[PDB]
């Protein structure tokens, strides 16, 4: 019933690839919506 | 048939229902709970966010 969410940013200066490295990730928030998600898209 | 001219009864009244219910879901209200002050140095029970 919780939606948690994580992020970080970083600088890259590569093109066409993940560059190789290690990193962790902060958590960020959650929301008690209690949605049960099965689809997502993204805007441009 | 309310008048200005009216006794302990005949007056109008304004009601308010407050009704609650119960989910699977996550709480969303709750009463505030009470916290004493701090004691230092000493040795004691404690309860910090549970
Ligand atoms: C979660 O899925 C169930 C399927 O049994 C559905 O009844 C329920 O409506 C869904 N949750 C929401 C928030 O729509």
């Amino acid at each position: 019933g919780y939606f948690k969410i994580y992020s970080k940013h970083t600088p890259i200066n590569l093109v066409r690839d993940l560059p190789q490295g290690f990193s962790a990730l902060e958590p960020l928030v959650d929301l008690p919506i209690g949605i049960n998600i099965t689809r997502f898209q993204t805007l441009l | 048939g309310f008048q200005p001219t009216n006794g302990v009864g005949y007056q109008p009244y304004r009601v308010v229902v407050l009704s609650f219910e119960l989910l699977h879901a996550p709480a969303t209200v709750c009463g505030p709970k009470k916290s004493t002050n701090l004691v230092k140095n000493k040795c004691v029970n404690f309860n910090f966010n549970g």
